[PDB]
């Protein structure tokens, strides 16, 4: 509820705004923002079959959209991005998705502990 | 070197008022051509 | 499908279909302008013989925009006039700019446009053919025959 | 269909759903032409009321015709004119837009109830240009035009 | 003989015509470019001495001579125009203007605006 | 009869040339002639409801469209015009109206008197 | 219609053929975005294979959401973008055409029988964009990738 809160809306206004501006226009910043946001949520969204996801690994990995750290990174990197953050958090921070598991919400602890390992791993991407 | 350089301006604007000046002076009949020409139609951008 | 989207298609391209009809008129009107000033810049820039690209800023004229963009990356990569330049080449060079330059192309271009484009501080451009083609002494006397026959190169490109 | 078309002419005011724009988030998914009522008068609910009412559906219908036009032949062959009221239209669409009480469990905004007063202003003003400096998303999913103003300076940074 | 041409970016006089002599103004003093000559133009007159009897008159407001090897010549000019089209009472007035403006404005850039029109305008009146 | 036929034959020319009004800009005088008047007259269609007008005050109110008084008038504009000047015209000018209805035509004494009431209203109204 | 759209229910692969694919040229007319096979995944055909194959269908798809504004004004108003997706499209749309056996008589080119080794192989170079300077025509109506140069060297 908290990452996904107003996603279903706001990506039926991406896909509006993104078939609108088609032709090649200069635009303002707030408009090229939700473009921007709006086909790297699409990205996080595609999802392989046999191979469900728990509740709290979605969380994780929607996180990272929604909150806006994927938005400076190619559109077509977004896979890979999920693939390497999803393993990386399976691996060693089984406490946090644990703790999400059992509590059945992201409390400002987890939430500091996610932005942290957000950050420093999109640097890591980004080079 | 120059009266009109020094300050800064180049030669294309030496050409630039002292056509205008010709065109400025005219009898009113040949300023169709005068009104068509010459225009500042560009604009600046940059950033 | 269904009888109301076929019925919104055709209302629609009724419309296009007429403003096309009158673009390609309103082209043919500035296209008779355009040639009966033609022949006497043309021995004008003949006579007179840092990336620059011309073209204009309305659209809708097949790849005149695009084949002076395709031309500018091939000389940048190796080694703008018209808002449809920065539209298309600006964000993959957008380090190196000078100047960039809006409302071109409606008008007919003077010399006056290309006086303000030398002041603010090769060239590519789309060379005419026929109706459906087209093709992409003192030390200080020097000086001054330099800036005015920079001016002419200019303006033999902005009327091409 | 038979069943819905017999039924307009029992009716005093229709407000008819449309899934063309609930489809593009734009909740409630009223059709702002095609709703009617009998009241929508000058001599019932007021002049100012009425020709702000057909001042909305105006630059939408003129919008309306435009955009099937300016998909193929591009936004910069438009009159300066035109785009401006294709750029108030897409707000006016957007600040019809708005968050009920009983849906919040699908929008995710707190619920708004705006007075009749704050509603004719809001699309005055917009009518008029006063917003035109401000952006587009904005208006998407608000009560009021103040809540507007707000949420433009919140998109900022 | 030479083969001559003279144009501006609007209209165009002459192009490779048999002319005699063609006088020019330029930066300094003023060049009779006969047609023996070895290999930056001025506000003044072009006078053209033509193959048979008469001698048009045309007016120059700036751009640049060339000279080749070969007999062979181009003057430029941005606003090239005869005097049947100057009006003499209003480059008088133009001059007052152009005088006026000089006589108050103390910007450094500004008043090589003002003297360059100036000695625009007195041409003209010179010929006029 | 009179201005009925002449309004018919005007917006016929508008309703060919009408599709590209706004796609146009760079137009000729021919066409711009007929889409300002054409816009001008469609706007003179325009009427109030319960408010039927009677055969003089109607002639007047395309005269005035037909002749081209109102052609450099702002188009959205032209249904506020009318419906003050219909007000006007009838307070003031009652006897104006009583020559239209009995001499069955506007003649050229009611040209030159409804000239002159226009005219002046137009430069007052647009302010 | 009732009588085909029940039968595709009773199958494991669809070749659907088309009108408008074979008017073009184009022979066998199959439809790449209208045919189905439940054999297609990573697992049973391998990777390689299924990422070709749905590459091959994404820029065909991408190439196909453009044709409302390709019909009217053109491939040339287009950006660079997405003239790079159509070239490359249109090559592929010809590549997957292939002259047949039976069919001798109709085309006059020789019957072909391309190996599944240089089927994948030939649309993976193209989608990689290594044919992006050869033409269209060089495409059509040959066996292997190897055929798509020589008839290009041809011509120039
Ligand atoms: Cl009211
Ligand atoms: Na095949």
């Amino acid at each position: 509820k908290q990452v996904a809160g107003t996603m279903k809306l706001e990506l039926a206004q991406y896909r509006e705004v993104a078939a609108f501006a088609q032709f090649g226009s200069d635009l303002d910043a707030a408009t090229q923002q939700l473009l921007s946001r709006g086909v790297r949520l699409t990205e996080l969204l595609k999802q392989g079959q046999y191979s469900p996801m728990a509740i709290e690994e979605q969380v994780a990995v929607i996180y990272a959209g929604v909150r806006g750290y994927l938005d400076k990174l190619e559109p077509s990197k977004i896979t890979k991005f999920e693939n390497a953050f999803l393993s990386h958090v399976i691996s060693q921070h089984q406490a946090l998705l644990g703790k999400i598991r059992t509590d059945g919400k992201i409390s400002e602890e987890s939430d500091a502990k996610l932005k942290e390992i957000v950050t420093n791993f999109l640097a890591g991407f980004e080079a | 070197v120059a009266y009109w350089r020094q300050a800064g301006l180049s030669y294309i604007r030496y050409s630039q008022i002292c056509a205008k000046a010709v065109r400025d002076a005219l009898k009113t009949e040949f300023k169709a051509n005068a009104m068509k020409t010459s225009g500042s139609t560009i604009k600046i951008v940059k950033v | 499908a269904t009888l109301k989207d076929i019925t919104r298609r055709l209302k629609s391209i009724k419309n296009i279909q007429k403003i096309t009809k009158s673009m390609k008129m309103v082209a043919a009107a500035k296209y008779a302008r355009a040639e009966r000033e033609l022949k006497p810049a043309r021995v004008y820039g003949v006579g007179s013989l840092l990336i620059i690209g011309v073209s204009s800023d309305r659209g809708l004229c097949g790849a005149i925009h695009s084949s002076v963009a395709k031309q500018m990356k091939s000389e940048a990569a190796n080694l703008g006039v018209g808002d449809k330049i920065r539209s298309i080449l600006h964000r993959t060079h957008s380090d190196q700019f000078l100047v960039t330059f809006k409302e071109v192309g409606r008008r007919p271009p003077t010399f006056g446009d290309a006086s303000v484009i030398a002041l603010e501080l090769s060239i590519i451009f789309n060379r005419f053919r026929s109706v459906i083609s087209y093709k992409t002494i003192d030390a200080d006397v020097l000086r001054n025959y330099q800036e005015y026959s920079l001016a002419n190169i200019i303006y033999y490109s902005l009327k091409e | 269909d038979p069943a819905p078309a017999t039924t307009f002419a029992h009716l005093d005011a229709t407000t008819v759903l449309s899934r063309a724009i609930a489809e593009l988030g734009i909740y409630p998914a009223v059709d702002p032409l095609d709703s009617t009522s009998r009241i929508m008068d000058p001599n019932i609910v007021g002049s100012e009321h009425y020709d702000v009412a057909r001042g909305v559906q105006k630059i939408l219908q003129d919008y309306k015709s435009l955009q099937d036009i300016i998909a193929i032949l591009g936004m910069d062959e438009l009159s300066e004119e035109d785009k401006l009221t294709v750029s108030r239209a897409r707000k006016i669409q957007r600040f019809l837009s708005q968050p009920f009480q009983v849906a919040e469990v699908f929008t995710g905004h707190l619920g708004k109830l705006v007075p009749l007063k704050e509603t004719i202003k809001g699309f005055q003003q917009i009518l008029a240009g006063e917003y035109d400096h401000l952006p587009e998303q904005a208006f998407y999913m608000v009560g009021p035009i103040e809540e507007a103003v707000a949420k433009a300076d919140k998109l900022a940074e | 003989q030479m083969s001559f041409t003279f144009a501006s970016p609007t209209q165009v006089f002459f192009n490779s015509a048999n002319v005699r002599q063609v006088d020019v103004p330029t930066q300094t003093g003023a060049f009779g470019i006969l047609a023996a000559h070895v290999p930056v133009l001025r506000p003044g007159l072009v006078v053209v001495h033509a193959e048979d009897g008469t001698t048009s008159k045309y007016f120059v407001s700036s751009g640049s001579v060339t000279v080749n090897a070969d007999s062979s010549v181009q003057l430029l000019a941005e606003e090239a125009v005869t005097l049947d089209m100057l009006d003499l009472g209003a480059a008088k007035a133009n001059l007052e203007k152009a005088q006026s403006e000089l006589l108050g404005a103390a910007d450094e850039a500004t008043r090589a605006e003002i003297q360059i029109r100036i000695e625009a305008n007195e041409a003209l009146v010179k010929a006029l």
